[PDB]
């Protein structure tokens, strides 16, 4: 019996392994997408002072 | 010797035939002696869960 209801609160907490592949994807994307944001800003910001360095 | 007057040996064949093949095997037919209790403890397959 004690056995059973042990398998049956493991069976309960079953839906983390669910919820951290949501929470992975949404890290991942959101990550990219503030890359983005930064790769784009420092690239201008870059032409911008070359042509004042020159 | 008496063991010898041959006229009085049915009386002492027949009821032992009896008294050893009818009346005292079924008192031992009675007396079984049942298989120890072995009440293992251990008797849990059900399974994991499908995963």
């Amino acid at each position: 019996i004690d056995t059973e209801k042990s398998q049956q609160a493991l069976v309960q907490k079953r839906h983390y392994l669910f919820d951290v592949q949501r929470n992975n994807i949404a890290m991942a994307l959101e990550v990219t997408y503030r890359e983005r944001l930064y790769r784009v800003y420092k690239e201008v910001k870059n032409r911008l002072d070359y042509h004042i360095s020159v | 010797m008496p063991q010898l007057n041959t006229t009085v040996w049915p009386t002492m064949i027949t009821p032992m035939l009896l008294t050893l093949f009818l009346i005292t095997q079924l008192k031992m037919l009675n007396t079984n002696y049942h298989l120890p209790p072995s009440p293992k403890p251990m008797k849990m397959k059900n399974y994991n869960k499908p995963w």
